[PDB]
């Protein structure tokens, strides 16, 4: 019942070499593999990676493991693990990342009696991607995660994913608080190098980030900053110290949302679709005050050598200006 | 002498690679939780620290013996020679398994090989948060754990007591800062994973954020800014550097507390119930700049009424009304905002 | 051959047991090159070093006669050849570097010497005496001993050349500068026993050019800012007011990011008395137009504002022969 | 404005499968459920999966009827199988996110309209 | 000299198991703590944790060690504790700890002739001490380390402070840059868990917060800006650009403090304390600017309908810094 | 069967601490990098993060076999059981050797003895950097890598090809945000020391630091802030507290972004080339409130110019500085970006 089960595992590995990959002079054993994702942590722009957390499981067979006369499935403890065979998958992404270790090391070996042997990780890595912020904040972002073999090439190893498109599960159920994951996709290959050439499975995923935390915080204060600069329009051309101190105040507002956003985002060398917008309605910010010393400089510099025109003019100009900008603006990028 | 005969002889015929009982009947292993500190709840991450007891008890057959003791109360390198049940978090983020000074974990045989097996872990857990009404919000973050390997038909895992005193949390061990544990719901589940069905054990913290801190540093400024662009409304109207001077500027104020305010929390799509708050004051302020452009527009002279006192300028009946109109909808807009988000 | 020689000196070797254990305390000759010192962090109150450890010691347990004559090895002898517990006593952080292989070292003479080194980085420990900032200087410590081994069973002593410097010129050492080098010997008196302490003591003075660009050229041009207004006209009170109260709001701005690069020290620095100091004479000069406005318009002071021209930056300058000589100088 | 529009059998002999389709918001971080209301006015919980695919059951019902949710498109399904004349009742469709809840009906703060599901003897 | 040394340290570890603790079936076994603190690191009111690095030293009996014919304390390769029993002793405090591994793993094992062992360890732990924040930073904490074992009960362990006053040594040596170490204490009680009756010691540290940092960056400022709003008393009341300006710009200066010690300290859902003196100072600034539009509504909007506006200015010299010094008696006498 | 038989026989009087040729000859590892992410380079920390495949082959007499395999692949347990050169960086940091999901290893053994091992590693080597020239400046980040026990006449470092051919960078994995990879050049040497004399490979990556970011964050406000404070100029002499709000805003703006330009450096005790920058266009935005201050002290009226008693003049040194003061900002601006875009 239970000590001739013993029995069969005790003479599984009676003699096994852990050295040898499977029919090691003859055909290429076919590994396929199956990932179930718990979740995906952070998405970091700064640090140009993403945290990926999954169940990552592999079926190969193995003729040395078959058992026979036991008809259920053999589900060992995970420290017979360190006796078997087990292929050298890892990830070129791979920054940081760690087997989970509580309670045990979240190891599994599931034998099957024809040999086939299941093993699964809980991996929660930490994938690198760069990332075409150009469009930044209303761009599409493609990570991918690099599973491949390291020492075994295409004549010792085959990768597969098992049931084709439905591989990968637990896409779906993931909800990212500022993205959108519109489409993953599965992609097997070849990789060559001056070693050999080397399988290479592929999982990738499209980022669609979520742009309703910039309106709140970039796009609504820099347009009603520019807004508010032109107030100056219907003030009278002898207020000197009001319309400076408004248009002084509005180029200091845009200065100070320009420093409160480079501390957020990474050291880009391009010019982003958010700093074409915090630069473009500076523009308007400062020409709002270059119109003051305009006016203030034909009524008082070239007075005895119109004035109200000039302000009646640009009431309907710089609204219309700045508006077209707009358009221009959230019709490209979107 | 006495002692080593008995553990050398339970580990004689003992294999710690498969279930006790693998091809008879299941494995129940009661579980046991003792929270000593629920620790700090991480808005960012969206997750939980919590330190606990966790034990485990369940039934070995093949440990039987008969000896002086009753109980063996024994070191934990033969917890490593034993069939210990691979329970994970399924929700579990970067957890520790402490080793200070030697590995925090008690083996504990009776006679009739029922295993009492504890160990001391701290816990990285992730909290779905729904911050839709930040921040006077309430929410649960679960914490479930179940094997790894065994599936129902292998290892079931129970609650040693009835469930809603199975999981105990300590008196003295709060640490947390913003959040209120209001208590914990105990309940149980089945998962449909692609390699069969596990028991998954579930504790559920019920969590209240006490809105102290956010008060201060948000509300507080943003009340009183609004209160500050009203202010204006009751200078005169002939000081027009004064109240361009006074207006403007607290529209940078609401600026600086817009952007500052939304850099405490994810960065979600929606509009939390801050933003609504913080939104409307800056609409106050921001139409507290246009009614003075519309009191400077119908001003119609430069001069102010000199204290002996030619024509000068009345008080202007859109500035009267504003001194009535504005801080009244703003004292009624505060019966709206903190009267709806309370309640809930 | 060589083979033959290393299963010998194994055989019957207990790594447990310490050479000479009822003879005589094990001398060993401990040897440091320095390769970096890297950021000296003034808010932890750390140091980053870099060195490579050396010690020698003779073992007649391991004796061999042959032509061979050393015995070059890997570090894969270190863990069946008795090792000392040398710790660091000041170190916070201290690892072994591991990559590619264990960076451990060990050879072994036909008399018994043995030599032993490996390559360490240590996140170390000096309390920063932070008067005089950041005109100071420093002598951050690193020191070592065994760890169960007491004076009557472990001494060590230097060699010839105790610690050798690099480059210097590669290090980073940003507001520092290594100026000096002294190593000594004591023996603390610990519960345990007498224990023999080496210690290396690193003279650091500063680099000071980094906070003269960021609070010092900042706090004097904004003082001298202030001293604009006393040659601005008197009744212009919407303009005088502005130069003041505004001046005195980047002086607060100012203030904080000076405290901020040093750690949270509740004495006076003297950096701190030159940003107080100079934050006085810009709270001076708005209380000066105050009471030069009340007193002639509101009701000498008609000649305040020259005055105030010549005194300001006289007590400003005066200040700095004060405050440059007694704090650099003497 | 959120519609839980529920689908399904009515009247039933065999085997059912009572259908709930959301709209207006993504429920996948909330927690859909299934409940029960006999004629008595007392709703009684059946079901609950949680984000992390975890099935909860109310006590005279685990093994009976298995909840399965589609995490795409929007919905909650129950699988209703040996339906004895004792569940002769109003089953409505709720999705939260539960506090102090998975059992308690007042942690679910958006509904289903309700399927009157009818077994004959 | 060398030969019979090795003899008999291998005739200790024959047949030793480790597994059982000396006398297993019969009396608990004492352990006695001793603990030599090198320094306390940092601590961090954000995390709410302190560090702690300790020389940390245990001294039991074990008969099962005891040699004869060698009058020498065998001090051993810490690599003979893997092969010994050791206490399982944690700290129930300890968020990250990590015994030190440079230039190898800071273990000692020191036998005695009549069965005594010294297992020594060089920890740096990172202990969890809760803080109360509402006299910030006038405040006075305590941090604790609680010393425990794990798996053995009080009926198969027992602890004691070896020298119950001078058992922990090196705490006047601290020196820490915000606080000041006033006095240390020892407890040696009983703590009962569900599976059993456990030993507990107890090291705590009341903490003094030295004050100096916050008056040069926190508390003068705010006096100074305090007293600057006070100068648009002594500025004639037609000057309407110029008191709303020095009071604007008072405003601005009150937020822009409390945004960097928002910044630099936990979210705490109480007044700090120091928050009972900012939002204080910021009411005799947004008083100062009320004061004003007092003023200007008096001369302008109920001037012509005929209430002396010279006399709420040389009221307000009087009272306000007379005010502000009774708030800073209240103050400074309450939290001090 | 037949393969655990072989791999038996060459580690039966196999040593592992002893090197291939111990006294017969001089082993000679022939070593070759594949740079798969040159990383982030870290200003602040003066180090760059590099992700290679780490290969070096050499050739061990006592690994002969024949078998039916020419080249038989191996797990990398034999690796730990067999002689590996022991290879560590001059420069590293903290480097990690990857441990997913098993150790990125490979030995590959051939018929005639020789071995190839590889090893994926992420080195965090140290890159000192001279920033006189920040922004506008190049660095050569080193690579330097060796043996530690084994001295030139023990073991001799080669590279398997020609030596520029050897290091090779991918073509997508370029993981970079401030610098241009503008190749690199590679080099033998022997560094001496107290110990022996070893042999050191040395590569050093030469680093170009893309300008764009710091023009549209640190020169681009500090330009547009010195045309703020040359707009009063355009006004005229009697509107006090309007010139006066242009001279102290446009001081705290260029005292707040000399603060904020620091920021993305580390604490060297010198003045970068963007310090002499900032430190420029304080002097004529300071000398613009002066100018202003020149202007006030000349004044002698308080009421302006009516749009119908005599008024007051446009204040000829106002019409100096008009001409001046964009025209010397415009020249400093050819000499500053005509020396520095050369280095
Ligand atoms: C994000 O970014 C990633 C990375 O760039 C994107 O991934 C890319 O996705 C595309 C689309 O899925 C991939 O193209 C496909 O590649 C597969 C694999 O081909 C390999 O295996 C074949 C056998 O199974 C073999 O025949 C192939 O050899 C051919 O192709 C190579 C290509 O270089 C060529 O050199 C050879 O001469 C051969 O011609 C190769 O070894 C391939 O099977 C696909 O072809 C199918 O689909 C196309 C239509 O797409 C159809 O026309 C064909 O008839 C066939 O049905 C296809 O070429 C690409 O490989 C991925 N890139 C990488 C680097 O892996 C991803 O799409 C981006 N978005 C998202 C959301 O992730
Ligand atoms: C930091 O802050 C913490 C928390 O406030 C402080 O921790 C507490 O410190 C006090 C001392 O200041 C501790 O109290 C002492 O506990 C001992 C324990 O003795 C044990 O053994 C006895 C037999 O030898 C036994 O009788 C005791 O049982 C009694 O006490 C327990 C509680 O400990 C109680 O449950 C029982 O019912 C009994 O009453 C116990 O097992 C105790 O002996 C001390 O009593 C002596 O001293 C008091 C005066 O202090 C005196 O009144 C008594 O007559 C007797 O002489 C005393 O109670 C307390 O246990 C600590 N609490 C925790 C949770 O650790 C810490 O001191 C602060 N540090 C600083 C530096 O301020
Ligand atoms: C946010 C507020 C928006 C207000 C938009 C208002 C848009 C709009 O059309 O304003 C016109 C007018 C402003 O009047 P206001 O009191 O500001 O200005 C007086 C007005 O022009 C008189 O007609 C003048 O006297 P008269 O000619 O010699 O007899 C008087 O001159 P003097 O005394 O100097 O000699 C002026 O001061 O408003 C209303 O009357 C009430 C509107 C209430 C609108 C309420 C909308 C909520
Ligand atoms: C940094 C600048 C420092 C400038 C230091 C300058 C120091 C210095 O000595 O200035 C004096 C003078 C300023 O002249 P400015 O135009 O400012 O002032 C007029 C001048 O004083 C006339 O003499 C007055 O007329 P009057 O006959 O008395 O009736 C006239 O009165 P009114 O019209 O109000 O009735 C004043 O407005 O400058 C130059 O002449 C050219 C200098 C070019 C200097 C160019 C420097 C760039």
């Amino acid at each position: 019942n239970m000590s001739f089960v013993k029995e069969t595992v005790d003479k599984l590995l009676k003699g096994y070499d852990i050295r040898l990959r499977p029919d090691f002079g003859g055909p290429p054993v076919c590994v396929g593999m199956n990932i179930d994702i718990a979740s995906i942590d952070m998405v970091s722009e700064v640090n140009m990676d993403y945290t990926l957390t999954m169940y990552f499981q592999q079926y190969w067979r193995d003729k040395r493991l078959a058992y026979s006369g036991i008809p259920l499935n053999l589900t060992l403890d995970n420290r017979v693990a360190d006796q078997l065979w087990v292929p050298d998958t890892y990830f070129l992404n791979d920054k940081k990342s760690f087997v989970h270790g509580v309670t045990v090391k979240n190891r599994m070996i599931r034998l099957h009696p024809d040999g086939t042997v299941l093993y699964g990780l809980r991996i929660t890595t930490t994938a690198a991607c760069m990332m075409d912020l150009r469009r930044y904040p209303l761009d599409e972002q493609n990570c991918t995660l690099e599973i491949e073999s390291y020492g075994y090439t295409t004549d010792d190893i085959e990768f597969y994913w098992r049931g084709g498109d439905k591989a990968v599960t637990g896409v779906e159920r993931i909800e990212l608080p500022q993205f959108s994951i519109v489409e993953h996709r599965l992609v097997s290959r070849n990789v060559v190098f001056a070693t050999g050439a080397y399988p290479r499975l592929s999982l990738s995923f499209r980022l669609k980030r979520n742009i309703g935390y910039f309106i709140l915080q970039t796009y609504m204060p820099s347009i009603l900053i520019t807004i508010l600069s032109w107030v100056s329009f219907w003030i009278n051309y002898d207020a000197s110290a009001a319309r400076v101190a408004l248009g002084i105040t509005t180029v200091l507002t845009m200065t100070t949302i320009n420093t409160h956003l480079r501390e957020t985002l990474p050291k880009i060398p391009y010019v982003k679709a958010i700093d074409m917008y915090l630069m473009g309605c500076f523009v308007f910010v400062f020409l709002a005050l270059l119109e003051y010393a305009f006016v203030n400089y034909i009524f008082f510099g070239r007075g005895p050598q119109d004035v109200n025109a000039i302000d009646r003019w640009s009431r309907i100009v710089f609204p219309f200006t700045f508006s077209l900008f707009n358009l221009v603006y959230w019709l490209y990028y979107v | 002498t006495v002692f080593t005969r008995i553990l050398d002889r339970l580990l004689d015929g003992y294999d710690n690679r498969l279930r006790p009982g693998l091809g008879e009947r299941v494995t129940e292993v009661k579980t046991d939780i003792f929270v000593t500190s629920f620790g700090p709840v991480s808005d960012h991450d969206m997750e939980y620290t919590i330190d606990v007891f966790f034990r485990q008890s369940w039934k070995d057959e093949r440990l039987k013996f008969k000896g002086p003791m009753t109980v063996l109360r024994l070191n934990n390198l033969m917890a490593s020679k034993i069939w210990t049940p691979d329970t994970f978090f399924h929700n579990g983020k970067k957890s520790v398994a402490h080793n200070m000074t030697m590995p925090n974990k008690l083996l504990r045989i009776t006679e009739d090989g029922t295993l009492l097996y504890t160990m001391r872990l701290t816990v990285r857990a992730e909290c779905p948060m729904h911050l839709e009404d930040f921040p006077m919000d309430a929410h649960a973050c679960p914490l479930k754990f179940g094997s790894y390997a065994y599936t129902r038909a292998e290892v079931v895992y129970e609650w040693t007591r009835e469930p809603a005193r199975s999981v105990v949390v300590a008196e003295d061990g709060s640490r947390l800062n913003q959040y209120d544990l209001l208590g914990q719901t105990v309940d149980s589940g089945i998962v449909q994973s692609s390699t069969g069905e596990y028991v998954v054990m579930t504790t559920h913290f019920h969590l209240k954020r006490k809105i102290g801190y956010f008060v201060i540093q948000t509300y507080l400024p943003c009340i009183m800014t609004v209160i500050l662009s009203q202010v204006s409304f009751w200078l005169n109207r002939e000081s027009v550097p004064a109240r361009t001077v006074f207006g403007v500027t607290t529209v940078l104020t609401m600026t600086t507390l817009s952007i500052s305010a939304r850099n405490s929390l994810p960065k979600v799509a929606y509009a939390t119930a801050m933003d609504w708050f913080i939104a409307v004051c800056y609409a106050f302020v921001f139409s507290a700049l246009i009614e003075f452009a519309t009191v400077n527009y119908f001003t119609k002279r430069g001069y102010a009424w000199d204290g002996k006192s030619k024509t000068f300028n009345s008080v202007s009946k859109i500035d009267r009304l504003s001194r009535i109109a504005f801080p009244l909808l703003f004292g009624i807009f505060n019966l709206v905002y903190w009267a709806t988000y309370l309640n809930r | 051959d060589v083979t033959v020689i290393l299963n010998n000196l194994l055989e019957g070797y207990d790594n447990k047991l310490r050479p000479d254990i009822g003879v005589k305390p094990t001398l060993i000759h401990t040897d440091m090159y320095v390769n970096s010192i890297g950021p000296v962090n003034a808010i932890n109150m750390e140091y980053t070093i870099d060195i490579f450890f050396a010690q020698t010691w003779y073992d007649r347990r391991l004796k061999f006669n042959s032509t061979i004559k050393v015995l070059r090895l890997n570090s894969n002898m270190v863990g069946k050849i008795w090792i000392p517990d040398t710790f660091f006593r000041n170190s916070k952080k201290a690892d072994a570097h591991w990559i590619t292989t264990p960076n451990r070292m060990l050879r072994i003479w036909n008399d018994g010497r043995v030599l032993y080194t490996l390559r360490l980085t240590i996140d170390a420990e000096c309390q920063l005496q932070l008067h005089n900032f950041p005109m100071d200087e420093h002598s951050c410590p690193l020191e070592f001993s065994s760890y169960g081994y007491p004076r009557e069973e472990i001494v060590y002593q230097w060699k010839r050349s105790s610690v050798e410097v690099g480059d210097t010129r590669s290090w980073r050492l940003y507001q520092f500068s290594f100026v000096g080098l002294r190593n000594t010997t004591e023996v603390v008196k610990t519960t345990s026993g007498d224990y023999v302490v080496m210690s290396v003591y690193f003279d650091l003075s500063r680099r000071m050019g980094y906070f003269t660009i960021q609070t010092y050229i900042p706090c004097t041009l904004i003082v001298v800012l202030s001293w604009v207004s006393f040659w601005i006209n008197k009744d212009a009170v919407p303009a005088r007011t502005s130069l003041g109260i505004t001046t005195v709001l980047t002086m607060t701005t100012l203030s904080t990011i000076a405290r901020k690069s040093l750690p949270k020290v509740s004495y006076v620095t003297a950096m701190d008395l030159f940003v107080s100091v100079c934050f006085i004479f810009v709270f001076s000069a708005l209380v000066e137009y105050g009471t030069l406005h009340y007193f002639v318009s509101n009701r000498r002071i008609a000649k305040m504002d020259s005055y105030a021209r010549i005194f300001f930056p006289t007590a400003f300058c005066l200040f700095n022969l004060v405050y440059w000589v007694s704090y650099l100088y003497l | 404005q959120v519609q839980l529009q529920e689908s399904g059998g009515g009247l039933v002999q065999g085997s059912l499968r009572v259908s709930c389709a959301a709209s207006g918001r993504t429920f996948t971080t909330y927690i859909m459920a299934w409940f029960r209301q006999a004629p008595g006015k007392e709703r009684e919980f059946l079901a609950a999966m949680d984000q992390g695919r975890i099935q909860y059951y109310g006590d005279s019902v685990r093994g009976r009827f298995t909840i399965s949710r589609d995490y795409a498109k929007n919905s909650v399904d129950l699988q209703l199988d040996g339906l004895r004349p004792e569940d002769t009742a109003v089953y409505y469709c709720a999705a939260g996110a539960g506090f102090w809840g998975l059992r308690t009906a007042s942690s679910y703060h958006y509904w289903g309209q309700g399927t009157q599901v009818t077994v004959s003897s």
